């Protein structure tokens, strides 16, 4: 049951931090083209 | 979650002399200002691929050099990038030993080997075989005393007898161990476990002598010979026992053959600290000063700093040391020493309680050196790489670690489209 414990560990990870690391990871993976998609249509 | 930015933990083995090197990092303490904490964990070489494995534990990781390639394979350690200045200051077999893949990934500190430690008072002349300790048992046990104890519930201890007439871990072979050739089940390991065996089944050993019960029994004077290393020697300086350290006895005719473990310092690979603890043991522990803080505590036995060494070098139990060691091997550093160690301990507890017959322990353990699944999960690695100093190297691992795994691709991408539209 340890990788739902790992899974609450990684989500409130992901929630709360805002590092400029992960910055390049969001634009890296297409995620704020992906968000503006949904701005549109 | 993170480890500790600004100080260093360090975690060593509890019978190490760990107020030594507190006492040094006191000393970093008050040049640096910055706070430096050792802790001694039980099961530590368990521990710390467990915690490390999802970011977590020490700064610093202490123990024999034969864990740490497990631990670099799983990337839990940062590579080693000491200066040529500094790599001239150790002995380069020790670099030697810390050294996996080509890249090194721990500071050597010291080299331990086991050696025959005996009361000169109860035994002026110690035996130099293992064929006339049943005779010197029996001699002693008319007295009250007793020959020889010494762990029999972790195998490095018992290794030298097994390795004595042809017993191995890996076969080296064009420099690359041979992980298909194990030598744990044959005719020389079967000899030398069924010697200890046979010892016990004459009542001259009991099957469940441990660490604690053979140390006091020496230290009390029950016993009149132990095998241990350096570390125990203010314990028995402390308890005023005119000992000596001597040659390990040799079996049929062969000497008895010590896995050779050089001490060492790993760097956790998510430690914001890297810079500190390379400060911390190039320029504060690996001195004449830090080993000295040490060694005064528990014996390191033949450090790796060439200045101390020296220092160092007219102990005749330092070179008692270094003579069990020259006859003995360095230990592979592999990773699949950590299944090595797990099939050797099961064998030898299980032939010594007399629970598996000495050919059917060791056979079973010759199955089992085989590393399973000990290795981190796509959702640890990723917990890892996350908690670890940012870095273009370290943002790739969690772009490949997301592409191999499409729901943690699939939670990356749901959780972090989320958060951009919360800054729309
Ligand atoms: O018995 C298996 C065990 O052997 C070695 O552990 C040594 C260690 O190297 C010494 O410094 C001292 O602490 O005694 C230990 C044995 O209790 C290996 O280093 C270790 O990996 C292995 O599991
Ligand atoms: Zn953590
Ligand atoms: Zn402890």
């Amino acid at each position: 049951s340890d990788e739902r414990a790992l899974l609450d560990q990684l989500h409130t990870l992901l929630s709360n931090t805002d590092a400029t690391g992960l910055e390049e990871i969001d634009r890296a993976l297409g995620i704020p083209e992906l968000v503006n998609q949904g701005q549109a249509l | 979650m993170k480890i500790e930015e600004g100080k260093l933990v360090i975690w060593i083995n509890g019978d190490k002399g760990y107020n030594g090197l507190a006492e040094v990092g006191k000393k970093f303490e008050k040049d640096t200002g910055i706070k430096v904490t050792v802790e001694h964990p039980d099961k530590l070489e368990e521990k710390f691929p467990q915690v490390a494995a999802t970011g977590d534990g020490p700064d610093i990781i202490f123990w024999a050099h034969d864990r740490f390639g497990g631990y670099a394979q799983s990337g839990l350690l940062a590579e080693i990038t000491p200066a040529a200045a500094f790599q001239d200051k150790l002995y380069p077999f020790t670099w030697d030993a810390v050294r996996y893949n080509g890249k090194l990934i721990a500071y050597p500190i010291a080299v331990e080997a086991l050696s025959l430690i005996y009361n000169k008072d109860l035994l002026p002349n110690p035996p130099k075989t293992w064929e006339e300790i049943p005779a010197l048992d029996k001699e002693l046990k008319a007295k009250g005393k007793s020959a020889l104890m010494f762990n029999l519930q972790e195998p490095y201890f018992t290794w030298p007898l097994i390795a004595a007439d042809g017993g191995y871990a890996f076969k080296y072979e064009n420099g690359k161990y041979d992980i298909k050739d194990v030598g744990v089940d044959n005719a020389g390991a079967k000899a030398g476990l069924t010697f200890l065996v046979d010892l016990i089944k004459n009542k001259h050993m009991n099957a469940d002598t441990d660490y604690s019960i053979a140390e006091a029994a020496f230290n009390k004077g029950e016993t009149a010979m132990t095998i241990n290393g350096p570390w125990a020697w203010s314990n028995i300086d402390t308890s005023a026992v005119n000992y000596g350290v001597t040659v390990l006895p040799t079996f049929k005719g062969q000497p008895s053959k010590p896995f050779v473990g050089v001490l060492s310092a790993g760097i956790n690979a998510a430690s914001p600290n890297k810079e500190l603890a390379k400060e911390f043991l190039e320029n504060y522990l690996l001195t004449d000063e830090g080993l000295e803080a040490v060694n005064k505590d528990k014996p390191l036995g033949a450090v790796a700093l060439k200045s101390y060494e020296e220092e160092l070098a007219k102990d005749p139990r330092i070179a008692a040391t270094m003579e069990n060691a020259q006859k003995g091997e360095i230990m592979p550093n592999i990773p699949q020493m950590s299944a090595f160690w797990y099939a050797v301990r099961t064998a030898v507890i299980n032939a010594a309680s007399g629970r598996q017959t000495v050919d059917a322990a060791l056979a079973a353990a010759q199955t089992n050196a085989a590393a399973m699944s000990i290795s981190p999960s796509a959702l640890q690695d990723l917990l890892r790489t996350l908690k670890s100093p940012s870095s273009p190297q370290q943002q790739q691992q969690v772009l490949n670690i997301l592409k191999s795994n499409p729901q943690l691709m699939a939670a990356f991408i749901k959780q972090r489209t989320a958060k951009y539209v919360a800054n729309q």
